[PDB]
């Protein structure tokens, strides 16, 4: 990031949930390193503008609107890139 | 001769004034390090449909109206001065908003002819509320639960008792209205005593009251 | 003989005399280190619409008028004199505005007839205002609900009593 | 910024909220050194001039 312009620098990512595998390249790690939640089981995902979920077999991306999810969950994983959809919602405790 | 430029504007005064009306974000306002003549936020203070054109009994004069709540603060600007006073006035302003929290379930009862707001009624629980204008002001009479029962309250609340007081206070006038804001109270000839007598008859009603001093 | 150049205008004046009205932002006023006489802020202080022709007596003279509110101002200027003169005419000044606050609904039940302003009536709770100019000044009796109970209270309070003192 | 006028002086800019990037250079940074806020759950701005 030198004058005003960008290099050549990009934000964008996906995730490996495999069993199984080093991690570390070049003595910096991926960016994190963390073991598994253990994941959803009656709980879902509220998405707002832009938010997008995959799993169980569902590429579920909404773009410039929202969309929530009506549970019908299992194990579902929720969060991505550390942050939240905005706040997990449990349909247990609510 | 002041000038200001920003967010793609040139605005450059000579000779002459001219103020700004805000709408700005992020304006910054004083250049060569000294101000304008002094910045005003309009956040603490001039208050937002109306001007200070102001002058030596420091009233606001130039003001505009969308809504009758602006009309509220188009008042307000004229019979403010003083501080106490554009304090009340100021208050006045929004006080003389919609009905003031009656109950939750508040509609619209108006009575309108010709576009013209006819009379304002609003009936509900321990009040009637009567605002006209073309037979006098505005008239509100509580109740308890019916119309009835605001006459009976009346009735008992009524003035006839009070003839006690009066008779050691110097004067007996002696007074008394009816339930139905009826009006029965006249007057004797009585610079010390010279009876209270009146005889009604006919149809209309025959009732005569002889009072003695 | 006395002068003063900026904000794009050279006003020179000689022999004579021609003060200013202000209008004037960031005006720098004094050169040769002198005055012009002494610097005179509108703000602490010759009052808006009237200026000071001033005379033995210390009055006002000139002034303009633009509007009611201005006339008042107008009218200030003439019997002010000494400190407390002027302050209560000064007060008197702004004190004639609208109706001070007898409510909020405030509309103007005015009547009038061909242009001129027949009478100013104003009724409400605890009472009734009616100011005249054909057949007197004005009159305002307070009731306490209704014009009749605006007579009772009168009745009450009326003077056949003091008769004993 | 000599005498009167303006060398080349500019004022503008953009963002990278990109991850992973060294971000200074020749000693100096960017202009500052931001982790994220992690946004907004139900906020907005307004907008005026």
């Amino acid at each position: 990031f030198d004058r005003e312009g960008k290099g050549r620098v990009t934000g964008e990512e996906w995730l490996v949930r495999s069993v199984g595998a080093y991690l570390p390249a070049v003595f910096e790690e991926v960016l994190d390193l963390v073991d598994a939640v253990i994941l959803t089981e009656k709980t879902a995902l509220h998405l707002r503008a832009l938010q997008n979920f995959r799993d169980l077999r569902g590429v579920l991306h909404r773009t410039g609107e929202e969309w929530l999810v009506t549970v019908q969950d299992t194990e579902a994983h929720v969060p991505d890139v550390y942050e939240e959809v905005l706040g997990v919602v449990p349909i247990t405790t609510l | 001769l002041q000038n200001f430029r920003d967010l793609r504007g040139v605005l450059h005064r000579t000779g002459e004034e001219w103020l700004v009306t805000v709408q700005d974000t992020e304006a910054h306002v004083p250049d060569v390090y000294e101000e304008v003549l002094g910045v005003v936020p309009i956040t603490t203070l001039k208050s937002f449909f109306l001007q200070p054109g102001e002058r030596l009994e420091r009233g606001i004069q130039d003001v505009y109206v969308l809504s009758e709540q602006q009309g509220l603060l188009l008042k307000a600007l004229q019979p403010l001065e003083e501080g106490e006073s554009e304090e009340k006035v100021s208050h006045q302003a929004g006080d003389c908003w919609l009905i003031r929290g009656p109950l939750e379930y508040v509609p619209s009862a108006k009575v309108e002819v010709v576009e013209e707001r006819q009379a304002i009624p609003l009936d509900q629980n321990e009040g009637i509320y009567v605002q006209d204008v073309k037979t006098g002001k505005v008239r509100a009479v509580i109740g308890s639960t019916y119309m009835l029962t605001q006459d009976e309250v009346l009735w008992e609340k009524e003035l006839p008792s009070g003839v006690e007081e009066l008779l050691n206070l110097g004067h007996d006038p002696l007074a008394d209205r009816g339930q139905k804001g009826t009006a029965k109270p006249l007057q004797p000839s009585a610079p010390r005593n010279k009876t209270r007598v009146v005889s009604y008859r006919v149809p209309h009603n025959a009732a005569v009251q002889v009072y003695d001093y």
